[PDB]
RNA sequence: CCGAGCGCGGGAACAACCGAGACCGCCAGCUAAGGCCCCCAAGUCUGGGCUAAGUGGUAAAGGAUGUGGCGCCGCGAAGACA
RNA sequence: GGGGAGGUUUGGCACCUCGAUGUCGGCUCGUCGCAUCCUGGGGCUGAAGAAGGUCCCAAGGGUUGGGCUGUUCGCCCAUUAA
RNA sequence: CGGAAGGGAUAACCGCUGAAAGCAUCUAAGCGGGAAGCCCGCCCCAAGAUGAGGCCUCCCACGGCGUCAAGCCGGUAAGGAC
């Protein structure tokens, strides 16, 4: 025959909690879904990957010393501009970032792979813009 | 525990008494429970951690009990010439080996009681709460200098020379 | 955390008890208390500030003779004092007292792409025994075949004086309110006419 | 002795009972006093 | 083995380290090494030991009541270790 | 007497550079490293206090002017909290 | 005029309460002290911060083909440009 290409499909919203789970095996799971690998139609160059809006990434679970050994790094191209915080402190101070870094390297680094990370929302809540379905998952 | 009301809530036991009541959270890996009169402990096998943590806990519900069976007993032998105090109502005040004074003030929990300049007394109602201001106060006056001069537990000095000791 | 914007004038040097003082002299004037912004509908407290009143036909429009009062709006439109929330009336410059330290904001007044000895000041040299060009020429800048890379904010010749900046410790005695003005230590950025506005010590705050 | 590589039982009342990861030779008259470093 | 196999995968990348002789087209399947939580394609397979430091994520003499297993001579209800 | 980092010196090897990458210090602009000289810290002493001896912690900032030598190496003065 | 004054976490280091290991302990759970050092409190840039933030307003709709779905199209509005 000549493989099937889906057409315009509805993106189908979804909602997922977050506390109490492990950061990494979350996004684990969180990419794939930005993505239509759960979806039995599949397509590499289109973007039909559900939304995630997940609540309350303030209590995220991480195992070992990371809490306090973990650290995050971001350059600023100026000299000695190596700037890298702590998981620790990146919860106390706007943490919905935690779970976004996690998931960002977990995606594509093309195009569309960054165009997916906008179909992800986080809140340090719970709480969304219940915007509308969203059926929350497990 | 006769007149004393021990329970026990999550993983933290709180423990009533007629002192008054404090907070003792320990791990909830064994078995924290108040029963016939003495609350009782059992670990859930006899590995590392859990023989350590059983040990210590058991030890630590054991003492916190007591911290409101009366558990204040401890105070400060300080020794030495300009070694001088006076408790001013509710402030600890003292001029020793120092030039101004010193205001040493009551934290919750645990309460000064002087008795006069030279062995300066405690009333503290929380067992680790205490010793900590015990060896607080003592390093605030750091005794020893060689022979003598300064705050002591029941502390003994150690010997060495004085207008000697620098060949 | 109080605060009143000003105009930049003179820096004489007045005799206080005894000693010889040089003295910076700002117009503080009466600026419209125009509406408060809200930690709501906002994030944080401030208050807008207007001046010296002259705009007729010219500066019209939405005027904010809307925003909740009218009033009319100065020549020198406004800005705001950050954190900052006096009581209502249209404040003018007495809102301090003689004889203290305070801050203040200036437009340094510009001057143009300028040296590099200038600017920053490097060093440069050659007057005889090195060349008659590199007089005023940075020197050096990099490195050899590694890293080899210019560096972000290599100290470069280009534009110094067209800025803008705030102030720590300034001693005020001097103030007339009886034609709005303010004395203090002396050492306001800006050209005689440009931006000036005080605000409060930091010394231990 | 602060700070060799062998951190032995010197005088008999010294103790290696090991604390934050670096044994450290606890004494009395702390010339006596070897340590992980 | 390359060179003349800088043709094909792995190995992050990597003439010669492992697989494997490329006539050509296919939108089929066994398989090689390597390999499966996710890049990136296939086991968050099943079963069991160990580890608690990022060891994993490149070093030694040598050191240490680290933590678990295997064992040898005592002391023990005659009463021990503290 | 063994073991080792460090890749700064001084030896060895000779591949991109023989269709060029111009070697000594100084001018001048820095800049990365800690095994840190001043400054903070504490440990300790064959430490009275005054200074010192020593080991870990810690780049935040700082670390001079000259005489002679082409001279980095160097000696010398006048100094520095160094 | 400025380096700072101050809040919090930490260094080695000192201590509290305490187990395994009936004794001990600054330690593996919990508390506390701890540095010019880390983070803010300081000063400029800064929403190309493609999240393109938000406030205070300002003017306001059809005026000509598309009925439906988006285009488009001349002069006006608050304004703005020469």
């Amino acid at each position: 025959m000549k493989t099937y290409v889906p057409k315009q499909v509805e993106p189908r919203w979804v909602l997922i909690d977050a506390e109490g789970k492990t950061l990494g095996r979350l996004a684990t799971k969180i990419a794939t879904l930005l993505r239509g690998k759960h979806r039995p139609d599949w397509t590499p160059n289109v973007a039909m990957g559900d939304f995630v809006v997940v609540v309350n990434a303030d209590k995220i679970r991480v195992t070992g010393k990371k809490l306090e050994q973990k650290i995050y790094t971001r350059y600023s191209g100026y000299p000695g501009g190596l700037k890298k915080i702590p998981l620790e402190k990146m919860l106390a101070t706007h943490p919905e970032r935690v779970l976004e870094h996690a998931v960002k390297g977990m995606l594509p680094k093309g195009p569309l792979g960054r165009r997916l990370f906008k179909r992800l929302k986080v809140y340090a809540g719970p709480d969304h813009p219940h915007q509308a379905q969203r059926p929350e998952k497990l | 525990p006769k007149g004393v009301s021990v329970e026990v809530a999550p993983g933290r036991v709180k423990v009533k008494g007629p002192k008054g009541e404090l907070e003792v959270p320990v791990s909830p890996e064994m078995r924290v429970v108040v029963e016939e009169g003495v609350v009782r402990v059992e670990r859930p096998s006899d590995e590392r951690r859990h023989k350590s943590l059983h040990g210590l806990t058991r030890t630590l519900i054991a003492n916190a009990v007591k911290g409101v069976s009366e558990g204040y007993s401890k105070e400060l032998l300080i020794k030495g010439i300009g070694y001088r105090a006076r408790l001013v109502g509710r402030a600890l005040e003292l001029t020793v080996g120092f030039s101004h004074p010193v205001v040493v003030e009551p934290p919750e929990g645990i309460t000064f009681e002087v008795p006069e300049p030279t062995r300066v007394r405690v009333s503290g109602i929380d067992k680790q709460k205490v010793g900590q201001v015990a060896a607080n106060i003592r390093a605030i006056r750091k005794p020893s200098a060689y022979h003598e001069k300064g705050i002591y537990y029941a502390g003994e000095p150690v010997r060495l020379k004085p207008g000697k000791a620098g060949a | 955390m109080k605060g009143i914007l000003g105009v930049k004038v003179g820096m004489t040097r007045i005799f206080r008890d005894d000693r010889a003082v040089p003295v910076t002299v700002i117009l503080a004037g009466p600026c419209p208390v125009v509406q408060r912004r809200t930690p709501e509908k906002d994030g944080y407290t401030a208050v807008q500030l207007g001046f010296l009143p002259q705009n007729p036909k010219r500066v019209n429009r939405p005027l904010k003779g809307h925003f909740a009062k009218a009033g009319v709006e100065p020549v020198r439109i406004l800005r705001e004092i950050r954190d900052f929330n006096p009581e209502g009336d249209t404040v003018t410059v007495e809102i301090f007292k003689p004889g203290e330290r305070v801050d203040v904001t200036g437009t340094s007044k510009g001057r143009g792409f300028a040296g590099v000895m200038k600017r920053w000041n490097f060093a440069g040299g050659p007057d005889s025994h090195g060349a008659h060009k590199i007089h005023r020429h940075p020197g050096s800048i990099g490195n050899r075949k590694t890293p080899g890379r210019v560096y972000k904010g290599k100290k470069m010749a280009g534009h110094y004086g067209a800025e803008r900046v705030t102030v720590m410790n300034l001693e005020v005695v001097d103030v007339i309110p009886e034609e709005n003005l303010l004395l203090v230590k002396g050492a306001v950025p800006g050209p005689n006419g440009g931006l000036v506005i005080v605000r409060e010590t930091k010394k231990a705050a | 002795m602060k700070v060799r590589a062998s951190v032995k039982r010197i005088c008999d009342k010294c103790k290696v009972i090991r604390r934050h990861g670096r044994v450290y030779v606890i004494c009395e008259n702390p010339k006596h006093k070897q340590r992980q470093g």
